[PDB]
């Protein structure tokens, strides 16, 4: 199975340079082109340019020439993306992909990576707070991360054990500020007669805390 | 730069049914090999973009049968027969032809359902929150169909609401909306009622979930 790893999330000051990797295996890496493509909020999808890991020659967007650079690294099978000079319309994700090529005829985009979340903004890092949601059949419970930055946070429930019946909302702002917001269904039986808690991760601020549902 | 248009945003169906996504280009993708540089590729909920067909007819591996390509050279389908509850996502064209490449707005596939009425649940803020100053009145509305839904905050109709919503669910074709009132400690704790009144298309009345400050 052919797998593409990307680099994790990044927060970059305006003005300054981000530089994305994309780890492949699965197949010799030198073979194919590796592609990138630019994913804004809208989830329209523009094709950045391609690298030919081999010799090295790149073709770029003209829409990125000056701003997007690719290179690749044989011994650790890696390309990488570099963006300079970043503004807030630089602010998306960014997807590399190998293009298949056998016996003269293209695949295109075959296999994509995870892509990499690029968030461009002066704000500083700041921690969430959780607060555990309890209710004023079957009982639904909640957890709020709220006034976190930048993206993303993890949220599991029993340490990802409760997975079953769960809705993790996806994060909206508000004055510069994420929120984050989940809720997870069980019987009647199952609360409070059994513990189920709460685990945030925000690695950006290094916080990893949890909350137990307690009863009003 | 060659334009792709998908003109339909998004298409209702009912699982069971054909579907046709359709892309047009503003010059013939007809190569003078005989093949034809049209790209479809499907981009499910919360997943990397999946190369769905490569060449304008050809199926990428493990693409199931019910997908196939066709087209002239400026009009193309993409005919998705006996639709499934996992075919949801947007689905984008995208042409190899010239540089450089481009991509197609793309078609959201939206499954019909059976209408679900929404389940209801409102949260008043934690005892940790309020200690540090303000109030955030959570209300989550899961499980229902069609997406189209209103939801009105009573207290005593105001604003400072934050909503957010899941995409459509991979396996029950249904939608999810949290809700939530974020307010200050002293506008909080100087009314009284909070209610979550929600009108949907399965519904006489509005569902209404509410609570007070001293009750509980």
């Amino acid at each position: 199975e052919v797998q593409l790893l990307e680099s994790g999330p990044e927060l970059v000051r305006l003005g300054a340079s981000v530089k994305v990797s994309c780890k492949a295996s699965g197949y010799s890496f030198t073979d194919y082109n590796m592609y990138w493509v630019k994913q804004s909020h809208g989830k329209s999808l523009e094709w950045i340019g391609y690298i030919d890991p081999y010799n090295g020659d790149a073709s770029y967007n003209q829409k990125f020439k000056g701003k997007a650079t690719l290179t690749v690294d044989k011994s650790s099978s890696t390309a990488f993306m570099h963006l300079n000079s970043l503004t807030s319309e630089d602010s998306a994700v960014y997807y590399c992909a190998r293009t298949g090529y056998y016996y003269g005829r293209s695949y295109a985009m075959d296999y994509w990576g995870q892509g990499t979340s690029v968030t461009v903004s002066s704000a500083k890092t700041a921690a969430p707070s959780v607060y555990p949601l309890a209710p004023v059949s079957s009982v639904t419970l909640g957890c709020l991360v709220k006034g976190y930055f930048p993206e993303p946070v993890t949220l599991t429930w029993n340490s990802g054990s409760l997975s079953s019946g769960v809705h993790t909302f996806p994060a909206v702002l508000q004055s510069d500020l994420y929120t984050l917001s989940s809720s997870v269904t069980v019987t009647s039986s199952t609360w409070p007669s059994q513990s189920i808690t709460c685990n945030v991760a925000h690695p950006a601020s290094s916080t990893k805390v949890d909350k137990k549902i307690e009863p009003r | 730069d060659i334009v792709m248009t998908q003109a339909a945003p998004s298409v209702p169906v009912t699982p069971g049914e054909s579907v046709s996504i359709s892309c047009r280009s503003s010059k013939s993708l007809l190569h003078s090999n005989g093949n034809t540089y049209l790209y479809w590729f499907l981009q499910r909920p919360g997943q990397s973009p999946q190369l769905l067909i490569y060449r304008m007819s050809n199926l990428a591996s493990g693409v199931p049968d019910r997908f196939s390509g066709s087209g002239s050279g400026t009009a193309f389908t993409l005919r998705i027969s006996k639709v499934e509850a996992e075919d949801v996502g947007v689905y984008y064209c995208m042409q190899h032809l010239e540089y450089p490449y481009t991509f197609g707005g793309g078609t959201k596939l939206d499954v019909k359902r059976a209408d679900a009425a929404p389940t209801v649940s409102i949260f008043p803020p934690s005892s940790e929150q309020l200690t540090s100053g303000g109030a955030s009145v959570v209300c989550f509305l899961n499980n229902f169909y069609p997406k189209d839904i209103n939801v009105k905050w009573k207290i005593d109709r105001q604003n400072g609401v934050l909503n957010s919503w899941t995409d459509q669910d991979s396996k029950d074709s249904t939608y999810s909306m949290s809700s939530t009132l974020t307010l200050t400690k002293d506008e909080y704790e100087r009314h009284n009622s909070y209610t979550c009144e929600a009108t949907h298309k399965t519904s006489t009345s509005p569902i209404v979930k509410s609570f007070n400050r001293n009750e509980c």
